[PDB]
RNA sequence: CGAAGGUGUGCUGUGAGGCAUGCUGGAGGUAUCAGAAGUGCGAAUGCUGACAUAAGUAACGAUAAAGCGGGUGAAAAGCCCGCUCGCCGGAAGACCAAGGGUUCCUGUCCAACGUUAAUCGGGGCAGGGUGAGUCGACCCCUAAGGCGAGGCCGAAAGGCG
RNA sequence: AGGACCGAACCGACUAAUGUUGAAAAAUUAGCGGAUGACUUGUGGCUGGGGGUGAAAGGCCAAUCAAACCGGGAGAUAGCU
RNA sequence: UAAGGUGAUAUGAACCGUUAUAACCGGCGAUUUCCGAAUGGGGAAACCCAGUGUGUUUCGACACACUAUCAUUAACUGAAUCCAUAGGUUAAUGAGGCGAACCGGGGGAACUGAAACAUCUAAGUACCCCGAGGAAAAGAAAUCAACCGAGAUUCCCCCAGUAGCGGCGAGCGAACGGGGAGCAGCCCAGAGCCUGAAUCAGUGUGUGUGUUAGUGGAAGCGUCUGGAAAGGCGCGCGAUACAGGGUGACAGCCCCGUACACAAAAAUGCACAUGCUGUGAGCUCGAUGAGUAGGGCGGGACACGUGGUAUCCUGUCUGAAUAUGGGGGGACCAUCCUCCAAGGCUAAAUACUCCUGACUGACCGAUAGUGAACCAGUACCGUGAGGGAAAGGCGAAAAGAACCCCGGCGAGGGGAGUGAAAAAGAACCUGAAACCGUGUACGUACAAGCAGUGGGAGCACGCUUAGGCGUGUGACUGCGUACC
């Protein structure tokens, strides 16, 4: 049937992805934690 | 520094023949060094015929560990402790065995 | 030239234990007396690993169904070739897009994969392939909305206009 | 002309049946029905936690919700187990 | 410093060799694509699109070097509007981003305790924010005492479970001051005399010694066992060197090393001496801060709760005195002592880590210790913040699987080679419990409960010199409702 989750990578790059996350305070923050328990990937989108 | 280089013959303190000598061949950067004579690996190699097909076995020369090969000292059958001092480039023996300490 | 660990069989004490002797191992061990606890396992609707039974019992993804002859192969009803049949035919067809990402094709390989057979394959592993002035994007303007100077509000993150 | 009668595309939940360790995170088969509207829809936005959204059930808010989810104070507290 | 190297899986060709760029390293100093402060503007994890100025040419498009924001400095320009200035332009400096932990300031709980709850406790914690230095912060008095006097602050043991506060509850909890670590104080409100005199930093050098590239440094042989010894033995010898580590089973005498000892292109710490620049040793006499202290009202910080509540911040109104003046001394008053505000600054003894170095653990060992020793924050889950594994160790050495063959010119495997061994074949140390095949002996096709414990025929097995001992199996029968 149909997801509460379609994929978009147009959609996922505006919420999640590295300069988006970047131009705000918190998602900046969520990739200083990334950093912070060393994910490999700060991306998803690209 | 050097204490045994290629140019004059060495004997294998390791679990190698006792009763062979010969010269360094060639020396690796993991501390090691190749000696004619001593030993030989048997090595069996892929056949791939259209690739390689090497007429069965390699029969192949193999290293040792270079801290463990001495200077033969050519009068008494044995590795001597002979120390290496020259003036100028490669440091060449000194012969401290056949000299008095101070 | 056989020390510990693990472990069998016998011996021995009221008992936690202690002792002799075989198998395995090939590296480590330590007799005694004085100091010191990170010192006694089956349970916690406890944590993590392994395996039996349940049981060859369930299922193989609806209700279109491929056949025979020949081939290739060690092997084929499913692959290649021939003739023939069947079903869908507003789809079980044709083109475009999102989203995915080497999937295309020939050339081979058959351990694993497709909960099988597999000679097939979007699988393994190689090699080849993506030729644009005009096609979709870009151009130039800009809606909803976001950002936002000078300016304002706010410790501030942030926000108004 | 039409918050009009029937009706494809389009939409969609009411009855019945099948499914229910499924094909299945809600489908399937048959029918009745919504179809110029107080409608539906392609594409991109905007609305957030006692806040949103609701022709208003404390329903819906990514399966969760008399108060979502994650991470912290937190190994809080339990005359009990 | 040095002769073997050109990183590793990785070999070979080619290539430096060994001789004045071989490789390797120390100093400083270039080179540094695009994203990214990102600085023309836009934006999207590595992309997009302009402008200013100059030149070139089929004047079909090339391609330098530059353009941000804020604050300040200068120069030109400039609107309403003359002059001017907002505005515009050009050059320069400062900031920007990053980096472990510490640190000042800001926002600020609930839980918990009060065997119950609001004040009180908990807590200025938790978490978030701003900002900054090598430390941050504090300071030498309108302070602290008590007629004795102190004479900066911070850090430590104490003072003290005392004073004080306190639903007079639960409990919060000092100061004075001692012992100690550690000791730098000054200037402006203003001038001269003295002479550049004390002390500290910076900078050109010097000396002494470390740091960043180092090489020297004493002794062990024989014999036996073993495939191999760092072993046994004979004993021998060194030790200011019996520390790690490495090398084929235990290395004081094999290697890198140690004790002990040096040497210097450039860069640089500590300490001794010196030049220079900046600061200026000593003497003497003036002079003592008025929109802020008080005062009414209200908060904040005080160990300290609304009380009889001082003090210091601080919101608001209001605002002062001169020696028979003023602040304070925990109500208030006097007396008295002490300080005299209304100006500015301060040693590190203290705090800490990514990093640099020395030392250490009665530390663990693949489920340990971090979730993570392993191409692990990978695979994998969720839209997302955020959750989150499996998986190490053949051997001394790669010697790593030829050759002989069955088979599909297979998988899988025997022989065989290597090797100590692959009954070590990479799926590889040695491996108990769980699991499953292989073989032998017994009971064995009419009788019903925790399957054990006694008594026990037959059969089969092992010990014993055997003299009532075990093992396997077991007819029948006395006793018998488990365990946390």
């Amino acid at each position: 049937m149909k997801r509460t989750f379609q994929p978009s990578v147009l959609k996922r790059n505006r919420s999640h992805g590295f300069r988006a996350r970047m131009a705000t305070k918190n998602g900046r923050q969520v990739l200083a934690r990334r950093r912070a328990k060393g994910r490999a990937r700060l991306t998803v989108s690209k | 520094a050097a204490k045994i280089r290629r140019d004059d013959e060495v004997i294998v303190l390791t679990g190698k023949d006792k009763g062979k000598r010969g010269k360094v061949k060639n020396v690796l950067s993991s501390g090691k060094v190749i000696v004619e004579g001593i030993n030989l690996v048997k090595k069996h190699q892929k056949p791939v015929p259209a690739l390689n097909q090497p007429g069965g076995i390699v029969e192949k020369e193999a290293a040792i560990q270079v801290s463990n090969v001495a200077i033969f000292n050519a009068a008494t059958g044995k590795a001597d402790r002979v120390g290496f001092r020259f003036e100028d480039g490669k440091k060449v023996r000194f012969f401290k065995s056949n000299s008095e300490t101070i």
